[PDB]
């Protein structure tokens, strides 16, 4: 039914927080540990099978 | 039939205001703000051109 | 800060400006007096 | 081998084990300092200049 | 006060001074600078 997509121009953004340039590398360095780090789930981290 | 015309883009707000606080991070500081509580910009203070 | 020594929003943190012996009326029967608004709570901010 | 480490236990095979000798693994706080001065900062950016280190 | 030249079109008047903005390019290490931005008597905080 005679219809395409066409691309010209993509960006990647991002909203920065901005604070003192202090604790902006004194938190993560608290981050950046081996028993303090990050995980994440989903309400469908279920599986699918048809 | 296909002319080759083009889309206008707007918005539509009417009822509430903007707000643009006066410290650093734009949450909610309240009276007591963060870039303007410094003793430096409050007692010899400067002007506002706009 | 000196300046709001009299206006009480820099002077202590929410609640223990006025007399502190009121404050039972408030916790235990407030129904009748929900009163935590005539002398209203000051700001707080970090720098 | 039997009983050369393996640390007897109270009941031949228990449910829920304690933290006592089964390497619980400590490492050391790693300790930096600052990459900016906080207090260098404060004093220049509310009276005149910009920076960016 | 400014008093002019009748002027035909509506024409900008390009009001200047002698206003110091100067520079200073801080290198305590090798691969980061600090930029020490100032306009001297416009405060820029």
């Amino acid at each position: 039914d005679g219809a395409s997509i066409k691309f010209d121009s993509i960006c990647l953004y991002a909203t920065f927080f901005p604070m003192a340039h202090n604790t902006a590398s004194t938190l993560e360095a608290m981050l950046r540990n081996d028993t303090n780090d990050q995980s994440f789930n989903d309400y469908l981290s279920a599986a699918n099978m048809l | 039939t296909a002319v080759d015309s083009i889309t206008q883009k707007k918005f539509l707000c009417d009822r509430t205001l903007w707000r643009i606080p006066f410290s650093s991070n734009f949450m909610s500081m309240g009276a007591l703000t963060d870039l303007g509580q410094n003793l430096l910009y409050a007692n010899s203070a400067h002007a506002l051109d706009m | 800060m000196p300046q709001w020594s009299y206006m009480h929003i820099s002077g202590q943190d929410a609640s223990e400006y006025l007399s502190p012996g009121l404050v039972q009326f408030a916790r235990a029967t407030e129904t009748y007096f929900s009163l935590n608004n005539k002398f209203r709570n000051p700001t707080v901010a970090p720098t | 081998q039997a009983a050369i480490t393996t640390t007897p236990r109270n009941n031949l095979n228990p449910r829920s084990w304690p933290a006592a000798l089964v390497y619980q693994e400590s490492p050391a706080p790693t300790t930096v300092v600052l990459p900016r001065d906080a207090q260098a900062e404060v004093q220049m950016t509310n009276s005149g200049a910009q920076l960016a280190g | 006060t400014f008093e002019v030249d009748p002027m035909d079109e509506p024409t900008l008047l390009y009001v200047l001074f002698e206003v110091f903005d100067v520079v200073r390019v801080h290198r305590p290490h090798r691969g980061v600078i600090e930029t020490v931005y100032l306009r001297t008597p416009f405060s820029a905080g």
